[PDB]
């Protein structure tokens, strides 16, 4: 724990001068040269935090996201005690398809970090309950979402989709209304899912232009 | 004649438990910067009329997997139980009327546990078991309180009774913690706030509700006339009214209690004193 | 791996949408198992299917109780990966009105949270000026809750002449309207025996738990968003932070009041500094163009030709924006591949990770504070539920 | 102590649609 | 273009446009109260509760005897 | 004022007496309308003047001295099918609080094509329906070819 | 039987008077047009007024509101919630999500409608509707309940 | 001994032990027996006899784990066990040599103009 | 006409989004039996006129059955009046009949409904000149040499309706089982909540009843099948069974440990029956009165009510009637009994008691 | 006032603490202990006698005597803005041409799919319309589609009290839309002399 109030009067400041220029400069360099094997590649991006600085993005082995993240909330450094979520991107071009994501806070020096582990379908990712307790949640939607495994979790199971509903919606190759639509039955007196049917189909429209350069 | 008395008492009971449904509606809405029922009549002076003829052709629902009997029995007790007090308490002249009417109360507390049994509910369950577990606590309470009053009432042959129209016809200034307690067990024995964390009548519909609501309310304006005979020196309709503007006053202002928390009130702070100030009773009128 | 053999104790908390399993050996409870998905409405991926603008009446209906905080993350995340400078006026307007909705939502929070107690006159006290402040964003917008109000670049429309008079008299008498509200708990021994020492947290679970808005305060925790990363005009805003150090019901009540008092500090130094100037952004390329300048002008109608029906071209990149809504921190991760859609927009709900701690908190408490526990928890499933 | 509900006048006294004064709203930088 | 919308006949310069928002009137608005704004002596209510209470007593005794 | 209220009694409810008032089954609907009764007695029998009357007969009042949110209040001339649709729109802003704008004090602009207000046909079946509807005078068939008849 | 069938139609007059001025609902919770809904029994608006009150039971309910949109999880606990209804009942449809699926029509999860499931009597338009078009809404219920002649039927059956 | 340790086996041990319970408590005592039950659960294996990676068909395991622990907390109603377990046992032994001759080339063509697609 | 009702006008796989093509109108749609045939035509996307005389409120469950624009509610429907149902058949190719009584009514008499409102409706059918399909509905007990009034007024109906339309449909089932059947309901409300239950002499006469899915996918097949027209089929289940065979396997349903049923000459019924019989005019009709307590119920109880040697079955649409006895359609039932639990005081169930308790109780 | 006191802590694990341990002392927001016999009888009132349900009572009983906000629909109504989004409607010219050119940005535009447009020159050469088809129960009511047509042709009308009994009814056509517009025309062009200056 750690944000505690500590000065009665107002705040006109953010941090001080030196951790902050330290953690917009150098906080890359220094957690490459902290742990390299835990390095993959370095990207520094758009400051999560405020629109007027620079912070990174980690890649890395999911063998090695444990002790990763431990040092990162643990380290004197680098007290990242809060991780705001996990989530995972479709990329169905390569090889492996998905990119895990993590996202950490640090309310110590007013930071943010963001941490990726890209996967294929048949890979287990080591859950990070053991280092944080709403990991559980979020591994339960991503699994839901994507299928994503989460070796050694207490129990992870569906938590939005229909009781009965296999697949996960949030591929990229899964169906924008799906397969299966419900309705209720008179003769049998039950709720029933029935092959997917639209009165209007959906209209898909192709406004990219041929012109723009920006497509990648 | 007899019978003729009794649905003589029945009519006002039923027409002013409605209007007291509906004032407390008002009130509340009066309380809370809005009008409250008005379309429905004259300045909606039609609204429960209305309710209980439609709850009235509402479909009554059985369960298939209980008793019934008990089911619709139940109500049927509260509301003998109702009519039977209110019976004992203006076509009577019983020596201990105050008795009488004191172990009918405690025979409404069944209503709710036969509900709580009968339907297949387990929160029903519980709250049935919470609400007979509170009237039954304060119940002791009402009683010596109750003992308490008798400590005065006397009659002019000089017999000691319990004899609503040889009570005094005058406030017992003495007695108004006495008479504090009293009210607020009123409060607690009629499921009111701050007493309404228990509804037991989850799985009921129609009549049966309408039975029970009758029944919670007759039962809260028989607490009032007994109050007002006790401590108000005489049974009238403007006591009544009182009485129930205040406790309307004090539901639309006051939260509820928590179940263990009201247990420890009524089992640590309200027996004992109830026990001294009979115990200092006795002792002066020696 | 697992049987069932004992069944014993088995309840069902509420088809009617919050669904609850408990497990208690008796009147205390031991597990709390809730289930969600019931308003699961996918709307993640059908984000993937729209334009920026297209999906913006996406996040109105995430959090209906409060809108403009949930529109202004999205629109940073847009906006930074777009590099765009927001107007100094259209700021004023936008932390104006964040505080507006701030004070519905706290308003309507704590009015739920009564009634679920047993108050009912604060409920109906409280929605008055909420009808007020309703008929504010109509004025605005032309809706009583999605306004769709906040753009990429500034808002919609101006506000219309007279409307700050109208700001000025609500908050004239809505420190009133608070006082007599708080009269019905505040000095109550029975709504103190409610809500005292019912669901404690420390700092140290409510960082390893993930909290944000009020809960994170009451434990001591010195935090607000809009004073440590500061978005639009909040760092010129002067105002204090309410500090409890119990995690308790009441003590959550007290701070959410007392925010609320922050929020009408900062609605009336925005109201005697409104500026004069733009309220949208001058790049045309991104920002609608007037109507007028658009039916006299061959650019500025081709440009609302192509803004209405392909959109802007986001880079490619990605980024991830918070805003300290009144439910906690609201984040927003986007995913650009560069054309007119957003490819992957996962969105960040602090309600979410509030509800994953009722098995630890309702652990030893009784069934009379599991409502407790969810009212003060200030829960709404839509965010929730994506 | 300050009521609520103002009475006539004291509280959104025009309507939306019939400001006294014409409003004249910028739409582009005079730079 | 903005010209022929907020520009007035015989318009000199383009910083010469007029601008008619919705603004706080001249000085700012009035000051608002924002925090929190607030009884019988315990001796004296139990002096009155007492003094009742020995009233009652006394016609209690009164009408004992009279019984 | 007993004979200033009924002055104004009469002259909302749209009768000749007294007589005429209480034995009309207009009243009698009053007796079991309580919204309907409070309009006819105590709204439109307050201190305030009339504003103006539309061709549907209904009646508009103004009262200034009222708190903001209540200062106008319409009276239907349909006593026992009362509803909001026949309101015309040339009041409809006025009565919505929208403007400050009426018939008798704003000359508006009427279209040669414009519709007058009416009540709405709802819950009949008389009301609009698709084209693709049964109740449609001839159904249509929105095949986008024509089939070849020998 | 001129005056046998003149009492039948006042019986079936006072029938209507009493179903249509004591509807009672019950509460869906589901989404937004709930806000909407709870604003509608509010001081202003106050519901309550005209005869509505909210039960905690469908086995009291009168008529069912659709406030927010409904999943397919939510179809099978919302069809045993309406089965639970007694009879005489009635439904009412408020907001597009209610009416057919509106601004997530094209979902996986979503019941385009609460048509597909449960009959419906009355169609509230409005994402969300004003409180004043559910009071105008309910009202026309009401009025919809007052053609209702059923002694009448049965007389002549 | 066997393929991939015989996890499929052991999996379909688990789901047969607890087989019964589900049928008592679901009321399946006056359509079903133990026997055909275990059938119905031997044919959804079958689905998927042909997979060539170890992985798969864990996490193939681990989703029927979930499937078979939201049957047993009675999370999917009695009208999902008419949607997929004894209603689709009666059609299968319902429909048995039917007596249509046609091949189902010409069963398609005198169906409709695209072949059938789902359930 | 032969099968041009089912393939000109078919879109779609079949489903609620499909169009079949065809349109009918169904008279006794809100009736126990037409409710289930609106909503097997329906579901297979066809356009559906439902006229009513009762309440929209028992209409209202109709609504849902159908698509946006395919349910066509016609209220205020009068039999007596050829305007209503000219308008009810005016775009229909296929015409459907249920309107049916079981007891005689001072306003309504046997006659009435079952002779000359379906002959003018087959006139009006005839006249119309688009209908394609005319389908009648009428019992398996009917015969002209019947004591029973309503056997025989349902025998002289089918025979005018065959003559006035030739290529007309028959359908005679015998008793059809449900949910709100007006067979088993009126079983269990004579079983349970009486004081005892009269039946009728020996009670040996035969019976075959059938379910009412059963039904609606035989009207789908008819509409299928063109040779059907113009004939009659009889609808019975794959058994034959006795009163007295139901009656005791309803009480092993039901586990009552008390026989309450009697067997009584016909004269005592009647007599029985008779007070309440020759009283029946002059009366609106009254609620709660089961069709069982009728003489012409005695003279079908005196005959046995099954599927004729040669006659038209379930088996020439290759149909396969399910167990009526058991099954799904015994479950709704079953709830009476909520299907066992704890209900009752019975022992002989100890058959399908677990095997723990058995050992508990040493049996 | 928000002071705590010993028993009144709502717990057991609290409750336990505080009689077995003076914890909650060295708390200064627990309210200090009496020191004489006037804080002891203070302290005594404010525990019997209730004296902190007595302010909000006489609160809420000032609050009877008090002035109420409830307005009396349908012979009243609420406030509302000329920028409210109602009913889509479609607007024609004062020479009586329909407004809408069928360039389908309202179409492209909507996120909602409601909107179902075909259309193709009219007899005189004229470019029109011929389905203009909008599905209320499926429309969000966003006004985009007024934000995005340049001729001004579709708007919200002021009508939001259009509830029907079926559902068919709100399959808005062209020809509804059209009458809409014709009745509630006045209305939205008054409403534009006003949003003009803001849009
Ligand atoms: N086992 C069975 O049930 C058997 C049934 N049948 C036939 O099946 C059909 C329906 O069976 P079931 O539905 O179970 O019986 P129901 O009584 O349930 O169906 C009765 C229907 O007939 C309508 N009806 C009767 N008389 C009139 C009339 N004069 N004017 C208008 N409508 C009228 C009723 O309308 P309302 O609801 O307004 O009365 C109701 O819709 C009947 O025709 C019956 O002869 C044949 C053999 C056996
Ligand atoms: S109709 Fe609109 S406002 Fe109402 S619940 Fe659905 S999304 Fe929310
Ligand atoms: S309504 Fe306007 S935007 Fe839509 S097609 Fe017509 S002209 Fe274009
Ligand atoms: S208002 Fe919105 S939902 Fe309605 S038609 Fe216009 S763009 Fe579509």
């Amino acid at each position: 724990g750690y944000a505690y109030a500590r000065k009665t009067t107002d705040k006109d400041y953010i941090a001080s001068e030196h951790m902050q220029a330290f953690g917009n400069t150098q906080l890359t360099d220094y957690i490459i040269k902290t742990v390299p094997k835990f390095v993959k590649m370095a990207v520094t991006g758009p400051a999560q935090s405020s629109v007027l600085y620079q912070e990174p993005t980690i890649y890395t082995t999911p063998e090695s996201l444990v002790p990763l993240m431990v040092f990162l909330r643990d380290h004197t450094n680098t007290q990242f005690k809060c991780l705001l979520d996990v989530t995972a991107v479709d990329f169905p071009e390569r090889a492996a398809r998905f990119e895990v994501v993590y996202h950490l806070l640090s309310p110590r020096w007013n930071n943010r970090i963001r941490v990726k582990v890209c996967v294929d379908e048949v890979t287990a990712v080591p859950t990070l309950c053991k280092v944080f307790n709403t990991a559980n949640w979020f591994e339960r939607e991503t699994w839901d979402m994507f299928g994503v495994f989460f070796s050694g979790h207490p129990d992870l199971r569906r938590i939005l989709t229909d009781y009965g509903f296999t697949g996960h919606p949030l591929r990229k190759d899964f169906p924008m209304t799906g397969y299966q639509e419900v309705r209720y039955d008179y003769g049998k007196k039950r709720v029933v899912s029935e092959p997917l049917e639209l009165t209007q189909e959906f209209r898909y429209f192709d406004f990219n232009s041929p012109w723009e350069t920006l497509n990648r | 004649m007899i019978v003729a008395s009794i649905l003589i008492l029945i009519v006002p009971v039923l027409l002013s438990v409605a209007m007291f449904t509906l004032a407390e509606r008002t009130v509340m809405a009066s309380m809370q910067r809005r009008f409250g029922p008005q379309v429905s009549g004259i300045s909606g002076l039609l609204q429960p009329f209305w309710d209980g003829l439609k709850l009235g052709v509402k479909e009554p629902v059985l369960p298939d997997s209980s008793s019934a009997g008990a089911f619709a029995a139940s109500p049927m007790i509260s509301f003998v139980l109702s009519q039977v007090a209110w019976v004992g308490i203006c076509i009577s002249d019983a020596s201990f009327q105050g008795l009488v009417i004191m172990a009918i109360s405690s025979l409404a507390v069944y209503g709710v546990m036969l509900a709580g049994w009968a339907s297949n509910s387990k929160y029903a369950f519980l709250g049935c078991l919470r609400s007979v577990a509170l009237m039954v606590s304060y119940e002791l309470s009402l009683g010596a309180a109750l003992l308490s009053i008798g400590l005065f009432v006397t009659d002019g042959t000089g017999m000691k009774c319990l004899n609503f129209a040889e009570m005094p016809t005058t406030p017992q200034y003495a007695m108004l913690p006495l008479c504090l307690i009293f009210l607020v067990c009123i409060l607690a024995e009629t499921k009111r706030d701050p007493f309404d964390l228990p509804g037991y009548n989850v799985e009921y519909s129609s009549l049966g509700f309408a039975l029970f609501f009758i029944a919670e309310y007759a039962n809260m304006a028989v607490m009032s006339a007994i109050a007002s005979i006790y401590f108000l020196g005489g049974f009238s309709a403007l006591k009544i009214t009182a009485l129930f503007f205040a406790f309307v006053w004090t539901r639309g202002t006051l939260p509820r209690y928590r179940y263990d928390q009201f247990m420890r009130l009524g089992w640590k702070a309200f027996l004992p004193l109830t026990l001294a100030f009979f115990a200092l009773h006795a002792s002066v009128a020696i | 791996l697992t049987p069932a053999k004992v069944n014993n104790f088995t309840l069902n908390f509420g088809p009617q949408v919050l669904r609850l399993v408990l497990e208690m050996q008796g009147e205390i409870i031991m597990r709390a198992d809730p289930h969600i998905g019931l308003l699961h409405r996918g709307t993640e991926k059908l984000l993937e299917y729209k334009t920026y603008l297209q999906g913006l009446p996406y996040f109105d209906r995430l959090d209906y109780v409060s809108m403009m905080c949930m529109e202004h993350s999205y629109v940073l995340a847009i906006e930074q990966l777009l590099n765009v400078s927001v107007p100094l006026r259209g700021q004023y307007i936008r932390v104006l009105f964040s505080e507006i909705t701030r004070v519905l939502n706290h308003l309507l929070a704590i009015t739920c949270h009564s009634m679920d107690v047993g108050a009912l006159t604060p409920f109906l006290w409280a929605f008055e000026e909420r009808e007020k402040l309703f008929e504010f964003y109509e004025r605005v917008s032309g809706a009583r809750m999605h306004a769709a109000y906040f753009r990429v670049g500034g808002v919609s429309q101006d506000l219309p002449i007279g409307l700050l008079r109208d700001v000025y008299d609500w908050a004239r008498q809505f420190a009133s309207r608070l006082d007599e509200m708080e009269e019905l708990l505040t000095g109550n021994r029975i709504w103190k025996e409610r809500t005292v020492d019912v669901g404690t947290i420390t700092a140290q679970m409510a960082w390893d738990w993930g909290c944000s808005g009020p809960i994170l305060r009451a434990s001591g925790i010195d935090w607000d968003l809009r004073k440590t990363q500061p978005y639009d005009a909040y760092g010129k805003m002067q105002f204090n932070v309410p500090i409890a150090g119990h995690g308790d019901c009441y003590d959550r009540y007290l701070v959410r009041l007392q925010e609320m008092r922050e929020s009408l500090r900062i609605i009336y130094q925005c109201l005697n500094e409104m500026p004069d100037g733009l309220y949208k952004s001058p790049d045309g390329k991104v920002c609608p163009p007037s109507r007028s300048t658009m039916k006299q002008s061959m650019e500025a109608l081709i440009h609302h030709f192509k803004l209405y029906t392909e959109g802007f071209h986001v880079p490619a990149g990605e980024t991830y924006r918070a805003v300290e809504a009144p439910k906690g921190e609201f984040g927003v991760y986007l995913v650009s591949r560069g054309g007119n859609r957003p490819y992957r927009c996962k969105i960040r709900s602090p309600g979410y990770a509030h509800l994953q701690m009722t098995d630890v908190i309702s652990r030893g408490a009784m069934l009379a504070d599991v409502v407790t526990i969810i009212g003060t928890l200030d829960v709404v499933f839509g965010e929730i539920d994506r | 102590f300050e009521h609520y509900l103002p009475m006539g006048l004291e509280y959104r006294k025009f309507s939306p649609g019939t400001q006294p004064v014409k409003a004249v709203v910028p739409h582009d930088s005079p730079k | 273009t903005e010209v022929l919308k907020r520009g007035f006949p015989g318009m000199k310069s383009v910083k010469d446009m007029p601008i008619v928002q919705d603004a706080p009137p001249p000085g700012g608005f009035p000051t608002i109260r924002i925090e929190r704004r607030l009884g019988p002596t315990g001796v004296a209510i139990f002096a009155g509760l007492a003094a009742i209470m020995g009233y009652g007593f006394y016609k209690l005794h009164e009408q004992r005897q009279e019984k | 004022s007993l004979s200033g209220y009924f002055s104004r009694l009469l002259e909302a409810s749209g009768k000749k007496s007294v007589g005429s008032f209480f034995a009309s089954w207009e009243f009698g609907k009053m007796l079991v309308d309580g919204n309907l009764a409070h309009n006819v007695l105590v709204r439109a029998t307050g201190a305030g003047r009339l504003v103006g009357t539309d061709y549907n007969g209904n009646r508009y009042y103004e009262n200034e001295e009222a708190a903001y949110g209540r200062r106008r209040w319409i009276v239907y001339k349909d006593k026992f099918d009362y509803n909001p649709t026949t309101i015309p729109p040339e009041w409809h802003g006025w009565l919505n609080y929208i403007n400050d704008y009426n018939p008798t004090n704003t000359q508006f602009k009427q279209p040669t094509y414009q519709i007058e207000a009416s009540m709405t046909k709802t819950g009949t079946q008389t009301c609009y329906n698709p084209k693709g509807s049964w109740f449609s005078a001839k159904p249509r068939n929105w095949r986008k070819y024509e089939s070849w008849t020998p | 039987a001129k005056g046998l069938e003149f009492v039948v139609s006042k019986v079936d007059n006072v029938v209507n008077w009493a179903r249509a001025g004591s509807i009672w609902p019950m509460t869906f919770g589901l989404a937004c047009c709930a806000v909407e809904m709870m604003h509608a029994g509010a001081s202003r608006y106050d519901l309550d007024r005209y005869g509505i009150i909210f039960r905690p039971s469908p086995r009291q309910s009168d008529a069912m509101i659709v406030a927010g949109t409904l999943t397919n999880k939510m179809a099978p606990a919302l069809r045993k919630v309406y089965d639970q209804m007694p009879e005489p009942k009635w439904v009412v449809s408020m907001g597009s999500c209610a009416n057919g699926g509106g601004y997530y029509h094209y979902s996986y999860a979503v019941v385009r409608g609460c048509d597909r499931v449960v009959p419906v009597d009355v169609y509230v338009p409005g994402c969300p509707p004003t409180a004043e078009g559910l009071l105008y809404g309910l009202l026309q219920l009401q009025k919809k309940i007052y053609r209702s002649k059923t002694t009448q039927i049965w007389y002549k059956k | 001994k066997r393929l991939f340790g015989g996890a499929a086996r052991h999996f379909y041990f688990e789901i047969c032990r607890c087989l019964p319970f589900i049928q008592r408590l679901h009321k399946m005592e006056e359509m079903v027996s133990l026997k055909e039950l275990r059938a119905i659960v031997k044919e959804k294996f079958k689905e998927y006899k042909d997979v060539k990676d170890g992985r798969v068909v864990d996490l193939l395991i681990f989703k029927g784990r979930e499937e078979i622990e939201t049957y047993l907390l009675m999370h999917k109603q009695r009208h999902h066990v008419v949607t997929e377990v004894v209603e689709p046992y009666y059609a299968k032994q319902r429909a048995v040599k039917k007596v249509t001759t046609n091949s189902p080339f010409l069963d398609s063509f005198l169906s409709s103009g695209y072949a059938a697609i789902g359930v | 006409y032969s099968s041009t009702l089912m393939t000109a006008d078919k879109l779609g796989p079949g489903g609620r989004s499909s169009v079949s093509g065809i349109t009918a109108t169904v008279f006794g749609a809100n009736g126990f039996l037409g409710s289930y045939i609106v909503n097997e035509l329906a579901k297979r996307g066809s356009q559906v006129v439902c006229p009513f005389r009762s309440t929209e409120n028992e209409a209202m469950h109709l609504k849902q059955m159908g698509d946006l624009g395919q349910i066509v509610l016609l209220p205020e429907l009068d039999i007596r009046n050829d305007d209503d149902i000219k308008r009810a058949i005016s775009r229909s190719n296929v015409i459907i009949n249920c309107v049916g009584m079981r007891l005689q009514t001072k306003n309504w008499s046997f006659e009435d409904v079952h002779v000359d409102f379906p002959k003018r409706l087959a006139k009006l059918a005839a006249e119309t000149g688009q209908v394609q399909r005319l389908i009648h509905f009428s019992d398996m007990g009917a015969d002209e040499n019947h004591k029973s009034l309503r056997m025989r007024t349902k025998a002289v109906g089918d025979k005018e309706v065959l003559d006035a339309f030739p290529d007309a449909t028959i359908v005679r089932p015998g008793d059809i089982v449900g949910i709100e059947d007006h067979f088993y309901n009126y079983l269990i409300y004579q079983l349970t909540l009486t004081v005892f239950a009269p039946v009728v002499e020996s009670g040996s006469n035969k019976i075959q009843p059938t379910y009412v899915l059963d039904v609606a996918d035989a009207v789908a097949a008819l509409l299928r099948k063109p040779d059907t027209a113009g004939k009659t089929l009889y609808l019975g289940g794959p058994e034959v069974l006795t009163m007295r065979e139901v009656y005791d396997l309803l009480l092993k349903t039901l586990r009552i440990y008390r026989d309450d049923t009697v067997h009584l000459p016909a004269w005592a019924v009647k007599a029985m029956y008779k007070p309440f019989d020759s009283v029946r005019r002059m009366l609106p009709g009254l609620p709660m009165t089961s069709p069982l307590a009728t003489e012409d119920y005695v003279e079908e109880m005196l005959r046995d009510k099954v599927v004729p040697a040669g006659a038209l079955g379930y088996a020439d649409l290759g149909i396969v009637p399910q167990k009526v006895t058991d099954g799904l359609a015994i479950e709704p039932v079953r709830h009476a009994r909520v299907g066992g639990y704890r209900w009752g005081d019975m022992s002989a169930v100890a058959k399908d008691i677990p095997e723990s308790v058995r050992k508990y109780y040493n049996i | 006032g928000t002071e705590r006191r010993p028993g009144e802590s709502g717990a057991w694990k609290q409750i336990e603490r505080q009689r077995y341990a003076s914890d909650w002392e060295n708390d200064p927001t627990f309210k200090r202990t009496p020191k004489n016999l006037a804080e002891v009888l203070d302290d005594s009132a404010s525990m019997l006698l209730l004296t902190d349900v007595w302010r909000g009572m006489a609160y809420t009983l000032g609050a009877f005597f008090d002035k109420k906000v409830t307005i009396m629909y349908p012979f009243e109504k609420g406030q509302l803005s000329p920028r409210f989004r109602g009913e889509h409607a479609l607007r024609r010219y004062p020479t009586g041409e329909e407004r809408c050119i069928a360039c389908k940005l309202c179409e492209a535009i909507c996120p909602a799919q409601a909107i179902t447009i075909e259309a193709e020159e009219r007899e005189d050469g004229s470019r029109r319309t011929t389905r203009y088809d909008i599905d209320m129960t499926k429309c969000i009511y966003c006004g985009f589609c007024q934000e995005a047509c340049p001729v001004d042709a579709i708007v919200e009308g002021p009508n939001f009290e259009f509830s029907t009994e079926t559902r068919e009814e709100l399959l808005y056509d062209k020809q509804k839309l059209l009458e809409n517009g014709d009745k509630w025309e006045t209305e939205i062009a008054t409403n534009l002399r006003t949003e003009s200056l803001y849009r």
